[PDB]
RNA sequence: CCUGGUGUCUUGGGUG
DNA sequence: GGATTACACCCAAGACACCAGGCACGAG
DNA sequence: CTCGTGCCTGGTGTCTTGAATCC
């Protein structure tokens, strides 16, 4: 048995083309002298491939756009050969992470599985609106909180049992939602609970202006800032903020241009 | 445990104090600053010798603030205890857990694990002692202790005794 | 040290045996086959 | 205030004046050192008044420093690297 | 006085050590042990702690506290973490320093292959300066080809020495197995050659030129990588609610995955050949997170293609560390316009506009002799020249006078400061680039005047090097009463009327007072 | 939020032409919600500190992808001044 | 110590111009910060000037410690250096 | 020049750096023992002694 | 904050085990060497005090000051109100107070007597002096360092602490 | 009723 | 086989890809 | 009402072969 090095992604259409020359070659002169190919998830970028010569190895990969060129293949010892084709959890009760949906990444008890075996049912803490807003994703969900049927009844509820109601077409049992997830989407393995998890389980600024007195009388300004007495008023007419005392402005108001009696 | 410790201190002075009488205000500074003060590396500095004739030596300038830096070098008595020393003291407390007991500036506990058996808190006499037969443990009684643990709070120490040893006790 | 490193680099900031710039770089650069 | 605006300073010999344009009208910023291994692993709460290098447990031998922070964070980055840029504050030939 | 008051004395700095830092004390100045590269929680507000961006390392953001010193952002320095390594690795840089100390010890023991014995060596160990003395040690011990078990016992092994070669991040030994036979040349990873060095003795680590407290030759080899605190690292907005990491980040994140992986193979499903891969690219993370120019092999590259930003890069070249905040630096109290000539100022004055005259400040400290005059300044406030913008008390609280509405209600005390408007005969420094020789940098008397140009009488327009074509120079302010004196009684103008370089004068009568005068 | 004036804006978040401006000054008001009331963050664009002038004309209209597009030109005049350059 | 007696003196008994402004400079900064004043001050208020005319009755009280290049210093004092 | 080899090797030798030169100092940002830091300025005790009593701190 | 001549103390790669307090093994630290140096760089041996010398020192430093604060002009309640604060205004008292119930040698006449008498390393000399006991028996147990010295004396030195010891 | 944050990395075109 | 290659300053002009899975809508 | 197809969003992961001098 030989690896050899293939484009990432590409190991099981190198599998499947090797195949397809094999049987294709088979009982003509030229037969491709390879046994069997594989590729393991685990071993990402690799095929190996089971012959008797290495030349059926350059053979079976001969033009295929996935292999790199370079004269990269190994050998496999026969003590390792097992190990190559080992093939490889969920008990109602435990719990097991979402991978999922608005759940992605909470914790849920595995509550059941389907009889087939594919799906589990999961007790969650719901992340719920009560249909505040209607007329969802992971990024735009709500914040966990066990189901309120009171808070539903109050706000927009169908109940089923003792404890079980169906709010908007799930369900809900003792304030958890119990959904049905197909177990690939689920994490069983090396579950780290969180810290969460282990606690839960002046009236005239800006208004125009017109200076009846000194040498800016008749212009238009804004008042820009008016601490006191001495006022700023961004000028119209030169691009200047002037220093000016109150006595001297008039201000807008629904009639005309009014002394300080506004 | 006593010595006579060589000893100095940083001192900043601010421009407004640079008087003809600067030596003796800092005289006084360097003594109000660290008599009674205790460190875990010397222990109590109880008074300082010779203070009114210490020499200062001359005061660096800092740059870029003006004040002055004064490196007071100086002669003082320090008390600082010792683990394995064996003193003597009298007691300021007794209490279930045993009995606290004032060596000068502070306070030794005695836990009752390292008590001789034969010694027995009587509270019903009067006035409450450690008692035996012509042995006498109140307020103010000569008793020998030895110091088998010292810890560091680097602003008062701590100190474990025992008197669970030999020629250990009331005299 | 300052004062005669700039007393000597201004004036080449300005400025059949090789001179000029080229032949200051050889003096420098200490070469071991000058032009 | 570049390479060659430096060196101006120094023929002049205003070494006062390069300091201080280099500091306080910049990026100062105060560090803690260890007395004993000279790094900056000083663990300082001001209000509670309690210093700890961790490391020498030592709460005593303890300076603080006036640098640029570029150079403090110059000596982070060294540190990242596994280089010890220890600081010490006194001689010793 | 920006900084709050703190009990520690006040010190300079006299020497800096340099050093390796060992395994040990890495952890022993860290507060977190880093392992999962998901930086956040699960992408609901709060990072998660063990994370890249555990609140322990420190805080970048205004309103979160440092959950170790208590101070706030401006203040904490920030702390280290430590990253533990499944297996240990080269670093990058000190390779063929490594390379070199194979030729000198045994492969077996450790022990230098000669003695004093050898009267030429004996002459190399005198040699003071220590990497003289290695080197001219490695050039005697470099053809001395196999590790003697007996003296020319020295407690050696027999061994033949093999010739050890670079091969990018590997280094390749070839023995010669005892005319002429088959050599079999092995790779000699991190960890052989670490067991190795932890042998040598402290007599001959000391004879390498290494030292025993500081620069321990096991320490090259990296075993735990310190996680440096955010401030190193800092997260920027590209477009207000959008944040991407900086390079180090993501380079971390590849080494912590690459990390976890180093432990998911040696508990299962290893078939050897894959081991090498997964090993070498971990190796190859922690090498381009140094240094990303590594001759002869590819550089790592961001997802957008350019070469990812390593800490080597970061130190060198016009814009790194070194050359661009350290050696020099932008500065505050500048200012900068172009200039106009003015024959009606005298030689050391400069004509500098009200726009400038207003936003530069000088700190002025208050006293018996001068508190009425800038209780005065006080009242005209910032947009009244002339005025005044702060007013700063003795423990640092500014109070910013555009906002005080009670600016009447000030009473000054001795000892605070007045940060004033500039103001006539302030001494400020003058400085035109390319700052060729000293009297690019001379300091004038201001005169404030209208229009938005800086004024220079005409005669100084020669050490300068300046015309009036669109030519632009800088001012600096000086912030203290020291440096003012230090400027008037040093740098002066007419102090530089003479100059060094050809003890003659650099200003003279010019162009049309020089053609009118004749 | 800014430190500038919002109070030349209009209701629909644009200003209208005419109406003077100077440095710092909001001219188009544009906010971004933050995600998880109070839920949105300024996104408003300010005048050039350095400059003033009047508003001209207000484009708008909608781009490629169909959300909404503004632009503001602003206008002012330049009288030379001491310090301006000129060449024959 | 490294100190060298009063007799046995070497440096030049004038004071350079970098001595010079560090003296008026440091002392201009004491007055500052409201440090006494030595002499009579008259019409000139400004720190600096208030600082140079003590140097120029040669009444500054402080000493200049000169280092030279083997660490040994002399200690010369303001009032005793010939100012030019 | 060679900014970052110099670094890594004054580490591998544990190079010490007395911190006399004027670069060392700047990049530091301490007063430099040049011009007016070449020296220290001490306070003459003897000569303020020649003040008058009411000068005095207390 | 405050400081002492022994400086540096830089790291070592051996490190040291004689360096935690015991007045048994002589382990007095490395403020407390036995060769210490002044401030001016002398050598000096190690000042260890007895309580009879220590109860002189500081009352007569205490009652010098007291009289230079008084421009120049006995009972230990009275002694310590010389110092400033009441924090300094009980440790002085405290200190007084407890070397007034255990110090033998109250009065100088009989503490230069024994001064003389004892005046080999430094600290054993000050701890003999310390601690009374009546025979040998009792010396060499609860100051077990006392053993392997081959000198003895002792008996002649607490007959002469116990002649000189006044009535009580 | 004090505090008060708006990006970076390049490339290109220019000024002395 | 790399490292070296003036200084400062202004301003305008830009931004991950592919594959797989899940959800919603339309048609039978 | 159920099934299939298309579109959108989220998560994970690269690769057909194609400027000159000096030390
Ligand atoms: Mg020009
Ligand atoms: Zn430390
Ligand atoms: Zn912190
Ligand atoms: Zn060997």
């Amino acid at each position: 048995i030989w690896g050899v090095k293939v484009r990432l992604g590409k190991e099981k259409d190198v599998v499947r083309q090797i195949l397809k020359k094999k049987l294709a070659r088979e009982g003509t002169k030229n037969p491709l002298e390879i046994y069997s190919a594989f590729q393991r998830d685990s071993f990402k970028g690799h095929v190996y491939i089971e012959a008797r010569k290495a030349e059926a190895i350059n053979d079976a990969l001969k033009g295929n756009v996935n292999v790199f060129s370079n004269n990269s293949k190994f050998l496999v010892g026969i003590v390792e050969y097992k190990d190559l084709l080992r093939p490889v959890k969920l008990t109602r009760g435990s719990y097991v992470r979402v991978k999922n949906g608005k759940f992605k990444g909470d914790l849920a008890q595995v509550d059941e599985v389907l009889e087939n075996g594919l799906e589990a049912r999961l007790k969650l803490v719901p992340r719920l609106d009560y249909g505040k807003d209607l007329s969802y994703t992971s990024k735009f969900r709500p914040a966990q909180r066990l189901f309120s049927e009171a808070e539903a009844r109050v706000h927009e509820i169908r109940r089923d049992r003792d404890g079980f109601v169906t709010y908007g077409g799930e369900e809900y049992y003792e304030g958890f939602l119990y959904k049905t997830f197909r177990l690939q989407n689920l994490i069983v393995n090396s579950i780290n609970p969180t810290l969460n998890e282990l606690s839960l389980f002046d009236p005239t600024l800006n208004k125009t202006v017109k200076i009846r007195q000194g040498g800016y009388k008749g212009k238009i300004g804004i008042v820009k800032e008016a601490n006191g007495d001495r006022f700023r008023v961004e000028l119209h007419n030169p691009n200047k903020t002037i220093p000016i005392p109150c006595s001297f402005l008039l201000i807008e108001s629904t009639h005309g241009w009014v002394p300080y009696e506004d | 445990m006593f010595f006579l410790k060589d000893l100095s201190l940083i001192l900043t002075l601010h421009p407004s104090y640079f008087g003809p009488q600067m030596n003796q205000y800092l005289r006084e500074k360097l003594l109000t600053d660290v008599e009674g003060t205790c460190t875990g590396q010397f222990g109590y500095i109880v008074t300082v010798l010779d203070g009114m004739n210490i020499d200062v030596g001359k005061g660096r300038i800092i740059p870029g603030s003006g004040s002055a830096e004064f490196e007071v070098k100086y002669r003082a008595v320090v008390w600082k205890p010792f683990k394995g020393e064996v003193v003597d003291a009298i007691v300021s407390n007794v209490s279930p857990i045993g009995f606290f007991a004032d060596v000068g500036p502070l306070n030794v506990f005695v836990s009752t694990r390292l008590i001789p058996d034969n010694l027995v808190y009587n509270p019903s006499n009067s006035p409450p002692a450690y008692m035996s037969n012509d042995e006498l443990i109140t307020k103010g009684s000569k008793v020998r202790l030895k110091v088998v643990g010292t810890r560091t709070d680097v602003n008062e120490i701590y100190a474990i005794g025992s008197i669970k040893e030999d020629f250990l006790g009331a005299i | 040290g300052v004062i005669a490193a700039q007393s000597i680099g201004e004036p080449a900031t300005q400025m059949n045996v090789t001179l000029g710039v080229p032949r200051l770089k050889e003096i420098l650069n200490v070469a071991k086959n000058i032009k | 205030f570049g390479e060659m605006e430096r060196d101006c300073m120094i023929a002049h010999g205003a070494a006062g004046f390069l300091k201080e344009r280099l500091m306080e009208a910049s990026d100062a910023f105060r560090v803690h050192v260890c007395g004993i291994c000279g790094l900056m692993s000083v663990i300082a709460n001001l209000k509670k008044n309690q210093f700890e290098c961790r490391s020498c447990k030592n709460k005593t031998n303890i300076y603080q420093l006036h640098i640029p922070y570029a150079a403090k964070l110059l000596f982070q980055e060294l540190m990242a690297m596994n280089i010890a840029p220890r600081l010490y504050t006194e001689r010793s030939g | 006085s920006q900084f709050p008051y703190s009990s520690a004395p006040l010190r300079s700095v006299k020497e800096v050590q340099f050093g390796l830092l060992s395994p040990e004390e890495i952890r022993a100045i860290s507060v977190v042990k880093i392992e999962y590269p998901e930086i956040m929680d699960e992408s609901r507000q709060r990072p998660r702690e063990g994370g890249l961006n555990d609140p322990k390392l420190g805080s970048i953001d205004r309103n979160f506290k440092c959950q170790t010193c208590g101070e706030g952002m401006a203040e904490c320095p920030g702390h280290f973490g430590h990253m533990e390594l499944a297996k240990p690795v080269f670093h990058i840089g000190f390779i063929p320093k490594i390379k070199k100390v194979c030729e000198c010890i045994c492969m077996n023991c450790g022990k230098l292959l000669l003695d004093e014995t050898n009267p030429t060596m004996a002459q190399a160990i005198r040699i003071r300066d220590p990497k003289k003395r290695f080197n001219a040690v490695w050039q005697l011990c470099k053809t001395k080809m196999v590790c003697e078990a007996d003296a020319p016992s020295r407690g050696g092994c027999g061994n033949t020495q093999p010739v050890v070669r670079k091969d990018g991040m590997k280094l390749w030994g070839t023995w010669k197995k005892s005319r002429d036979a088959q050599p079999e040349r092995k790779l000699l990873t991190p960890g052989e050659i670490l067991n190795v060095f932890k042998h040598i003795s402290p007599e001959d680590c000391f004879r390498l030129g290494f030292n025993e407290d500081y620069a321990r030759p096991e320490w090259m080899i990296i075993t735990v990588l310190p996680v440096p605190p955010p401030q190193v690292r800092p997260s920027i907005a590209m477009d207000e609610t959008t944040q991407g990491q900086d390079d180090l980040t993501h380079k971390l994140s590849d080494i912590l995955k690459a990390n976890i992986n180093v432990q998911k193979l040696e508990m299962d499903g290893s078939p050897q050949h894959i081991i090498n891969e997964v090993e070498q690219l971990l190796q190859f993370h922690v090498a381009t997170y140094m240094d990303n120019d590594i001759a002869g092999q590819p550089q790592a590259l961001q997802k957008s293609g350019r070469p990812v930003k390593a800490i080597r890069a970061r130190l060198k070249g016009k814009e790194g560390r070194l050359r661009g905040n350290l050696m020099g630096k932008r500065v505050d109290f500048s200012a900068r316009t172009v200039i106009s000539g003015d024959p009606n100022l005298e030689l050391d004055q400069v004509g500098v506009p009200i726009s400038i005259a207003k936003t530069l400040s000088y700190p002025e400290t208050v006293t018996q002799y001068n508190i009425h005059r800038l209780t005065e300044y006080v009242r005209n406030g910032p947009n009244e020249h002339p005025g005044a913008k702060y007013v700063i008390r003795d423990n640092g609280d500014r109070i910013d006078l555009r906002y005080h509405k009670r600016a009447g209600d000030i009473v000054l005390q001795y000892g605070w400061k007045v940060e004033r408007h500039l103001m006539d005969d302030d001494p400020v420094l003058f400085n035109r680039q390319p700052s060729l020789h000293k009297m690019s940098m001379m300091a004038h008397r201001v005169k404030v005047m209208p229009y938005s140009t800086f004024r220079l009488n005409l005669s100084v327009t020669s050490p300068y090097n300046a015309d009036f074509d669109g030519d632009e120079m800088n001012l600096h302010v000086p912030q203290s009463e020291e440096t003012r004196a230090e400027l008037s009684q040093l740098c002066a103008v007419p102090l530089q009327i003479v100059s060094p370089q050809s003890n003659k004068p650099v200003m003279g009568i010019v162009q049309d007072t020089l053609c009118g005068v004749r | 939020l800014k430190h500038g004036t919002y109070e030349k804006l209009d209701e629909d978040g644009l200003i209208a032409p005419g109406v003077r401006v100077s440095g710092d000054d909001i001219i188009i008001g544009k906010t971004t919600p933050i995600p998880p009331y109070h839920t949105k963050r300024d996104a408003s664009t300010p005048l050039r500190s350095t400059e003033n002038g009047i508003v001209d004309q207000v484009l708008l209209t909608t781009n490629q992808e169909g959300l909404k597009f503004v632009k503001v030109r602003m206008r002012t005049t330049k009288v030379p001044q001491i310090g301006d350059k000129f060449a024959s | 110590e490294l100190a060298i007696l009063k007799e046995e003196r070497t440096t030049t008994p004038y004071l350079t111009k970098y001595e010079r402004a560090r003296i008026l400079g440091t002392r201009a900064l004491q007055i500052s910060m409201n440090a006494p004043v030595l002499v009579d001050i008259e019409g000139e208020t400004d720190p600096l000037q208030i600082a140079m005319k003590e140097l120029s009755q040669r009444k500054i009280p402080l000493v200049i410690r000169r280092y030279l290049p083997d660490g040994s210093y002399e200690d010369w004092g303001c009032d005793e250096l010939i100012v030019d | 020049e060679e900014t970052v080899e110099i670094l890594f090797e004054a580490g591998a030798a544990a190079e010490l750096d007395d911190c006399r030169g004027v670069s060392e100092n700047v990049m530091l940002g301490q007063l430099a023992p040049m011009g007016t830091g070449a020296f220290d300025v001490m306070i003459d005790e003897k000569l303020l002694t020649s003040l008058p009593a009411d000068y005095a701190p207390t | 904050v405050s400081t002492s001549t022994v400086g540096a103390r830089r790291r070592r790669a051996k490190q040291q085990v004689d360096d935690e307090e015991n007045a048994t093994l002589l382990r007095l630290g490395p403020e407390f060497a036995l060769k210490q140096y002044d401030h001016d760089g002398n050598e000096h041996d190690l000042i260890a005090l007895s309580l009879s010398e220590s109860r002189l020192l500081i009352r007569e430093a205490l009652k010098a000051r007291s009289r230079a604060r008084n421009g120049g002009v006995i009972d230990d309640d009275e002694l310590a109100k010389v110092t400033s604060g009441a924090v300094a205004n009980g440790v002085v008292k405290k200190t007084l107070d407890y070397l007034n119930t255990f110090a033998r040698f109250k009065d100088e006449e009989t503490c230069t007597a024994v001064d003389q008498l004892l005046h080999l390393h430094p600290f054993e000399i000050a701890q003999l002096s310390s601690l009374g006991c009546e025979d040998v028996d009792e010396a060499i147990t609860l100051i077990p360092s006392l053993a392997a010295k081959k000198e003895v004396n002792l008996q002649r030195i607490l007959d002469e602490l116990n002649r000189l010891e006044d009535p009580y």
